[PDB]
C-alpha cells in the first residue's frame, strides 16, 4: 500500500514511549513544540508541511490556552490539511469554524455540555437557576440551547436572570460587580473561559455569591488542565471534563492516527486518489482552485476496532464520555459522575 | 528623551505608508510629545492569509504596537484582528464595510472609522420618515450581511413599519417567486440589502415582473448601485454613497488623529503596561489592551477630515456621511446629504420609478 505522512504534534511534558504503542499506511512523526503563540503553532506546522508532505495533523497540548483550537483553525482552513485537537487548548470549544475548515475536536460542544448540565440540575432537582456568560464565541448558542431544553421540558424550570459580561474592557468603574449583584439564584452557569472565570469569581466572593447555597456549574474549557487550580475558583464548583483519566494521550494519539488513515484509505479506493500534501503555506493563494475539503465526507465518520470515532456537523466528537467534576477543600478537581450516552451516572445522592 | 509609543499599520500601498507616516508626525507636532511621542511601523498586505497573520507578528508585534490601523485590501482584515485580538491590541478598520467585524465574540478588539452596511438602515429610516412611507417591504439575501441590516431596520423601527420582510438565498438567479410575493401587498416601497451580483438577479426579475415602474418606490444602500448592480438597476432608484468610505488617506488621517489623541490621554492614567515584544513566546495578553480598549471606545474628534468621529457600543463609526443618489435616465444623480444625523435635499429633484409618485 501507499503511504500517508501524519505529523503528531505534542506541546507540553508526554510520554513519546507510552504514545509509541487499509488501501494507505501511515508514516507517522512525533514532533515536540515548546510555543503555542500564533507565530510559534504556524511557523511549526508550516515547515512541517514544506519537509514532509503531511497528509494531517494530530495536536495535543497541555495548556488552558482555547485559542489553539482558533489558530487550529485557521492553519486547517488556509492550507486545507486536515488536523485534529485531541487534548488540551485544541480541543476546547471555539467559534464557528471556517466554511473551509477541517478541523475535528476530540471534546465536547457547547449544546452538548449545556445539556450535560441541565441533566446535573435534574436529578437534585436544582430548576431554579440564573446564567452568566461573557462573549466567549458560542454564548448565544449555550443560553438558546438553555432555553430551548427548558421550553419542552414539562419540568418546573426557572431562568430567573442571564448575564452578558463585557470582559474586553477594563472594569474600573465596577460594571461587572453591579451585574453580578442582580443575581439571586442558588445555581449559576457560567460560560466563559478560564481567564475570564478567575476574574469573575473574585468579584462574585466581593459580592458574596460564591458561598454556600451558591452553586457553580461550569463548562470543560473553565476547568481546564485540572492540575491549575486559580486561588479565586470557589470550593464546590462543578464542571464538566473530557475524561483524561481513562481516554488518555495514547489511546488519542492512536485514535487520531486511524481517524487521518481511515479518510484517506476510503477517498483513495472511492475516487482512485487522495489529496496532495501542499508542500506550502506561502503559495495558499495560488492553488486553492486545485484544492477542497473534500476528505472531510470520509473524516467525519470513521469507525475503528469497532470503535465509533465520529464526528459532529460542527467538528467536535458525537459520542464522548463526560467526566463531572467537583472542585473540594483539598483544592483538588475530584471524580463525581460520568455522562456517557444521553444518560448521567453521578456519585452522591445528596452532595457532602 | 520622551517615550517612544510604536502604532502599527497594515495599509494597500506604499503611498498610503507614506500618508501614514505623515500622519504620525504631524501628531507629534501638534501634541505635548515631551514625555511620550508616536512612532509609526507599517506594512501592505501579504498574498496570502498565513503570511498576512505572520507579517503582523514580525514586522507589526515585534516593535510593541499599542494599536494596527488596517485598510481593506486592494484577503479579509481578519488574520490581523485574530493575531492582534490574542493579544488584545486594538484594531482600527478604515475601509472594512462588512457587518461581521461589528461582532465583539471574534473581533473582540475592533474599532473602525467607517459604519458598517447594516448602518444604511440609519438613513433608510430619516428617508422613511421624510416621505412619509410608513409602509415598507425588507427584500434581504440569507447571509450574515442581509441579515444585518434587518436586524438593524427591525430596531430602529421597534410610526414607520415593515409590513414584509423576504430573505431569499445567495446565488438564486430566479427570484420571481419571492418578488411576486412582495408584488401581493399594498405595500410599494422596497428596501433592498443583497450584494452586487444579488442586486443584478433581483432587478432582472423585478423588471419583468413590471415592478420597477411607476407606483413602486426602490430603496437601496452602496452594493446595490454598484459594479453590475448599476447596469440593471431600475431608472428612479435611491441609493446610498458612503462619502470618503473609500478614500483611505483620509481614514488614515482620522484614525491617526483619533489613536494620537488616545494614546496621550492613556498615559494620563498610571501603571500603564507595554504590549508584548513579538509573538515568539508569548501567550499572555497585554494588560493594558483592555483599558487602551475603553479609552478608545469612548473617543470624540469632531475636526476628523471624514467629520464628526464617534463610536457605537460596536465601536462602529457613528456620525457617518453619505450622498442620496438617484438613477436618473441612466446617469447617478446626487439628490441630497445624510449628515450625520439629518436629511439635507439639494435643487436636484428626485425621478421615481416613472416619473413623481
Ligand atoms: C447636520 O445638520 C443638522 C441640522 O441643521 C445640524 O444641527 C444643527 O446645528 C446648528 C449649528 O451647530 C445648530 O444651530 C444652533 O441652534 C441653536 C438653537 O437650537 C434649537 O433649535 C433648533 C431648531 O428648532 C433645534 O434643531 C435644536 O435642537 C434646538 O432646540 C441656536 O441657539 C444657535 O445659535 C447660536 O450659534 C449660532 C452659530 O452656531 C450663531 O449664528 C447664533 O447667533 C447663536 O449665537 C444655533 O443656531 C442647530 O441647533 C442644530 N440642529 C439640530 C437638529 O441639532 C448639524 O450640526 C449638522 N452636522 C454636520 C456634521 O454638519
Ligand atoms: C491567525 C490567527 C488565528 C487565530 C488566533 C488565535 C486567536 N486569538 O484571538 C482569536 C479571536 C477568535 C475569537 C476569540 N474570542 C475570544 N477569545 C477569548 N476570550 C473571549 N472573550 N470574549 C470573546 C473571546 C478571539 N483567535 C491567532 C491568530
Ligand atoms: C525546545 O526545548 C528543548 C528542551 O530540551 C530544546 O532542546 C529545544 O531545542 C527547544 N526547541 C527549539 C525550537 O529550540
Ligand atoms: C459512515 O461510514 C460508513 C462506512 O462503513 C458508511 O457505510 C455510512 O454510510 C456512513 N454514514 C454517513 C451518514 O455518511
Ligand atoms: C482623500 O482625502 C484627502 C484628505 O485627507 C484628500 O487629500 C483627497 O482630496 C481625498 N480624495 C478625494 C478623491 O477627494
Ligand atoms: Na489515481
Ligand atoms: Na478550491
Ligand atoms: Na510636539
Ligand atoms: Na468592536
Ligand atoms: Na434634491
Amino acid at each position: 500500500p501507499p503511504s500517508i505522512g501524519i505529523a503528531v504534534i505534542l506541546v507540553g511534558t508526554s510520554d513519546e514511549v507510552a504514545i509509541k504503542d487499509l488501501s494507505v499506511v501511515p508514516r507517522v512523526e512525533l514532533v515536540a513544540m515548546n510555543e503555542t503563540d500564533p507565530k510559534s503553532i504556524i511557523t511549526r506546522i508550516c515547515d512541517l508541511m514544506s519537509d514532509r508532505k503531511i497528509q494531517g495533523v494530530v495536536f495535543a497540548d497541555d495548556t488552558d490556552q482555547e485559542a489553539i483550537a482558533q489558530i487550529l483553525d485557521f492553519i486547517s482552513a488556509q492550507t486545507l490539511t486536515p488536523i485534529l485537537g485531541i487534548h488540551g487548548g485544541s480541543s476546547m470549544i471555539m467559534a464557528d469554524k471556517d466554511e473551509s475548515s477541517m478541523f475535528f475536536q476530540f471534546g465536547p460542544s457547547i449544546e452538548q455540555q449545556a445539556s450535560v448540565m441541565l441533566n446535573i440540575m435534574e436529578e437534585y432537582d436544582w430548576y431554579i437557576f440564573s446564567i452568566v456568560t461573557t462573549y466567549f464565541p458560542g454564548y448565544q448558542d449555550f443560553v438558546n440551547k438553555i432555553r430551548s431544553t427548558i421550553e419542552n421540558s414539562f419540568v418546573g424550570w426557572e431562568l430567573e436572570e442571564v448575564l452578558l459580561l463585557d470582559m474586553s474592557l477594563d472594569d474600573g468603574d465596577s460594571k461587572i460587580q453591579n451585574q453580578l449583584k442582580k443575581l439571586q439564584s442558588p445555581i449559576i452557569l457560567l460560560y466563559c473561559t478560564k481567564e475570564e472565570a478567575t476574574y469573575i469569581f473574585e468579584v462574585a466572593n466581593s459580592v458574596g455569591l460564591t458561598g454556600y447555597g451558591y452553586t457553580w456549574i461550569v463548562p470543560s474549557l473553565v476547568a481546564g488542565d485540572t492540575d491549575t487550580v486559580p486561588a479565586e475558583f470557589p470550593t464546590g464548583l462543578i464542571s464538566v471534563s473530557y475524561d483524561e483519566w481513562d481516554y488518555g494521550l495514547p489511546a488519542r494519539v492512536r485514535d487520531g492516527i486511524a481517524i487521518i488513515t481511515t479518510a484517506a484509505s476510503d477517498m483513495l479506493s472511492e475516487h482512485s486518489f487522495i489529496p496532495e500534501p501542499k508542500s506550502s503555506c506561502y503559495n495558499t493563494h495560488e492553488k486553492r482552485i486545485y484544492q477542497s475539503n473534500m476528505l472531510n465526507r470520509y473524516l467525519i465518520n470513521v469507525t475503528f476496532e469497532g470503535r465509533d470515532l465520529s464526528f459532529s456537523e460542527d467538528g467536535y466528537q458525537m459520542h464522548p464520555k463526560l467526566v463531572i467534576i467537583l472542585l473540594n477543600k483539598e483544592r483538588k478537581w475530584e471524580r463525581v459522575g460520568k455522562w456517557k450516552d444521553k444518560s448521567l451516572q453521578m456519585k452522591y445522592y445528596v452532595w457532602p | 528623551d520622551p517615550k517612544i509609543v510604536n502604532i502599527g499599520a497594515v495599509l494597500s500601498t506604499k503611498k498610503h505608508e507614506q500618508i501614514f507616516r505623515e500622519a504620525v508626525n504631524q501628531a507629534n507636532k501638534r501634541h505635548f510629545t515631551r514625555k511620550i511621542q508616536l512612532q509609526a511601523t507599517s506594512v501592505t498586505h501579504r498574498p496570502n492569509a498565513i503570511q498576512m497573520a505572520l507579517s503582523v507578528c514580525e514586522d507589526l508585534i515585534s516593535s510593541q504596537v499599542y494599536a494596527i490601523l488596517v485598510s481593506h485590501p486592494p484577503l479579509t482584515p481578519t488574520p490581523i484582528s485574530y493575531t492582534a485580538g490574542f493579544y488584545r491590541i486594538p484594531v482600527i478598520g478604515l475601509t472594512t464595510r462588512m457587518s461581521i467585524y461589528s461582532d465583539k465574540s471574534i473581533h473582540l478588539s475592533f474599532l473602525r472609522t467607517v459604519p458598517p452596511y447594516s448602518h444604511q438602515a440609519l438613513v433608510w429610516f430619516e428617508m422613511m420618515r421624510l416621505f412619509n412611507w410608513n409602509h415598507v417591504i425588507l427584500i434581504v439575501s440569507d447571509d450574515h450581511e442581509g441579515r444585518a441590516a434587518q436586524k438593524k431596520l427591525e430596531t430602529l423601527l421597534e410610526g414607520p413599519k415593515a409590513d414584509k420582510v423576504l430573505q431569499f438565498e445567495p446565488g438564486t438567479k430566479n427570484l420571481t417567486a419571492l418578488l411576486l410575493e412582495a408584488k401581493e401587498l399594498e405595500a410599494r416601497v422596497i428596501i433592498l440589502s443583497a450584494s452586487e451580483d444579488d442586486a443584478t438577479a433581483v432587478y432582472k426579475s423585478a423588471a419583468m415582473l413590471d415592478m420597477t415602474g411607476a407606483g413602486y418606490v426602490w430603496l437601496v444602500g452602496e452594493r446595490e448601485i454598484s459594479g453590475s448592480a448599476l447596469r440593471y438597476a431600475p431608472d428612479g432608484i435611491i441609493g446610498l454613497q458612503l462619502i470618503n468610505g473609500k478614500n483611505e488617506s483620509a481614514h488614515i488621517s482620522d484614525a491617526v488623529a483619533v489613536v494620537a489623541q488616545a494614546i496621550h490621554e492613556l498615559f494620563e492614567m498610571e501603571n500603564i503596561t507595554d504590549p508584548p515584544r513579538g509573538c515568539v513566546g508569548n501567550t499572555n495578553i497585554w494588560k493594558t489592551g483592555p483599558l487602551f480598549k475603553r479609552v478608545l471606545m469612548s473617543s470624540k474628534y469632531p475636526d476628523g477630515v471624514t467629520g464628526r468621529i464617534e463610536f457605537n457600543e460596536d465601536g462602529d463609526r457613528k456620525f457617518a456621511q453619505y450622498s442620496i443618489m438617484n438613477l436618473q435616465n441612466r446617469k447617478l444623480v446626487q439628490v441630497g446629504i445624510f449628515n450625520g444625523s439629518y436629511i439635507i435635499q439639494n435643487d436636484r429633484k428626485i425621478i421615481w420609478p416613472g416619473g413623481e409618485t
